[PDB]
C-alpha cells in the first residue's frame, strides 16, 4: 500500500511544497552548483 | 572546512542543533553534588572475644 500510494503521493508533496514556500535566494545557487556537479 | 562551511549555512547550523540536543541530554542524566566523589572506600572488621 505504500509504495502504491508514494509513487503517486510523492510529486505531489515536491510540488505542493514548492509551492506554499519560496526557495530563498541562497538555495538556489547551491541548487544550481550541485546539479551542474551531478547533472 | 571554513570554505564548505561558508557556502551552506544550513548544515552547520544543523549540526549546532546536534550538539544542542546531545548536551541536553547530557544534562538530563547527570547527577548533583556538592563536590566530585574524592570519597575512597573502607572495610571495617569487627571482632568479639
Ligand atoms: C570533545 C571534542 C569536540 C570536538 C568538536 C567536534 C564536534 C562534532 C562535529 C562533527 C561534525 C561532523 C560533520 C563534519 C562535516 C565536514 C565536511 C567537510 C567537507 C570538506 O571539507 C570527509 C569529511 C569527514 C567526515 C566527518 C568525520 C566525522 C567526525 C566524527
Ligand atoms: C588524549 C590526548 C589529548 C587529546 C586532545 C585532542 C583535542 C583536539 C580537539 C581539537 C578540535 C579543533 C577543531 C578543529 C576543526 C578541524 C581543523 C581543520 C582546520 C576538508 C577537511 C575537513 C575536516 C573534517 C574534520 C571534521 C572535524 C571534526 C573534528
Ligand atoms: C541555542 C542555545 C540553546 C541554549 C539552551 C540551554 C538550555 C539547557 C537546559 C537543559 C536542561 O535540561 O536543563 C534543565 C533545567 O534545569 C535548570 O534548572 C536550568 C537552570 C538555568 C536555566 C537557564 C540556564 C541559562 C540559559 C535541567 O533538567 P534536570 O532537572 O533533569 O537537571 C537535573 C539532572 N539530574
Amino acid at each position: 500500500i505504500g509504495t502504491l500510494l508514494s509513487v503517486f503521493l510523492v510529486p505531489l508533496f515536491y510540488v505542493v511544497v514548492r509551492k506554499f514556500f519560496k526557495e530563498t535566494a541562497h538555495e538556489h545557487e547551491m541548487a544550481v552548483r550541485h546539479a551542474s556537479k551531478a547533472g | 572546512m571554513a570554505k564548505f562551511f561558508i557556502d551552506r549555512p544550513i548544515f552547520a547550523w544543523v549540526i549546532s542543533i546536534f550538539i544542542i540536543a546531545a548536551g541536553i541530554f547530557g544534562i538530563k542524566s547527570l547527577p548533583v553534588s556538592q563536590y566530585p566523589s574524592v570519597a575512597a572506600p573502607t572495610i571495617t572488621l569487627h571482632a568479639i572475644y
